[PDB]
């Protein structure tokens, strides 16, 4: 049954095996209608957790490669060998972003009806574009950041229709300004828009908020941390 | 950083 | 590739936590001619802890789970059939880990080794995985596992007596082998009076050594102090 | 608990 898989998502989940997570939610991507909203945090928990470690990592081995380079002597065979290593990564990476890009266009987006479903894929999709342009350069960038923009800008006009404080209107202006000052290179264009996102959540703080408390005044803690960071540059 |  | 380049990629892996990468990058040293450096040795214990600790959580998360559902007042049998399933695939998992370094163990590092402080290593690790794979046996099997435990931590705990007591090998040995005792049999006693032993001898040589591993061996003293105040209750 |  639906409950079992949900169940099992939960129980891998619970055990942090993510990569099993990512299968057990794909089982219940190919049952019938759209996914519940207890069942689309459970598919964004286990994507998170599978690409957020080659993330880490592609980065850290990224610090190194550069550490290395930078260097009286460079060692030929130690930056082949770590660029071999990077390449590994940025293959996984490719994987894991193609796997749900493919589902978000062809499964998730379609079915979809009601406003909240919407933003939460668009707003994905948005994401993995973001994760793909991470380390991609010149003109596949360009090209990637084209189709996470546009997923952005898809998310960003339905959002207008949820309330101010919805943790999928909040969490996707916070992204969205991310993607505009990490790949983009807006820093004014970020702060506009994690600002306007902000200043309109405050106006709707005593506004109920209230099972979206956590989730929500989470998310306007970020929006600030991220404005502090980006203002002070 | 980036929403949970 | 050489030896030392392989090595900077055992540092790598671990640098991106990619550990079931590191353990062939370790494998691919294991293959090569003499014994391991104290840097390789770590490397290798490094690289399976961090293979074998995140089965070892999930275990116990779905064990618990598991006891959690049949103690329910009105139980869903399918449910407890799924999970059932589940515990025995990471049981799967762990014992593959635990067999694939064992046989290692056996056949390549322990009888290669020479020194003693690589001998107590090879010694204190088959103890490990042994009480790894104990942590999940049934009765019978697992009493076969726990001797071979014994066996490995015994002959790990004869030979530590060579190294001085400040060692951090010849100390984490005896927490681990009290962690046995404790644990793995039920002999608190035992524990307690093999913890006590090797904090007790420490204390003595702390003055003699411990000059720059002051902090892997402080780290483990602490450990020890924190399982005997735990444990006095007996 | 153990050793690291």
């Amino acid at each position: 049954t639906r409950e079992d898989y949900v169940f099992m998502a939960q129980l891998n989940e619970n055990a942090e095996r993510y990569d099993e997570m990512v299968e057990t939610m794909r089982k219940i991507s190919g049952m019938e209608g759209e996914l519940s909203d207890k069942e689309r945090n459970l598919l964004s928990v286990a994507y998170k957790n599978v690409i957020g470690p080659r993330r880490a990592a592609w980065r850290i081995v990224s610090s190194i490669e550069a550490k290395e380079k930078g260097r009286q002597k460079p060692n030929a065979k130690r930056i082949e060998q770590i660029r071999v290593y990077r390449q590994k990564i940025e293959k996984e990476l490719s994987d894991i972003c193609n796997d749900i890009l493919k589902l978000l266009q062809e499964q998730f987006v379609p079915r979809s009806t009601n406003a909240d479903a919407k933003v939460f894929y668009y707003k994905m999709q948005g994401d993995y574009y973001r994760y793909l342009a991470e380390y991609s350069s010149g003109e596949d960038k360009e090209k990637i950041a084209g189709s996470a923009l546009n997923a952005y800008n898809s998310a960003f006009e339905i959002s207008q229709q949820l309330p101010p404080t919805h943790p999928i209107r909040l969490g996707l202006a916070l992204n969205f300004s991310v993607f505009y000052y990490e790949i983009l290179a807006s820093p004014d264009r970020a702060c506009e828009l994690a600002r306007k996102a902000f200043d309109a959540a405050i106006t709707d703080l005593d506004k109920l908020t209230e099972e979206s408390y956590k989730d929500s005044t989470l998310i306007m803690q970020l929006l600030r941390d991220n404005l502090n960071l980006w203002v002070t540059d | 950083a980036s929403a949970p």
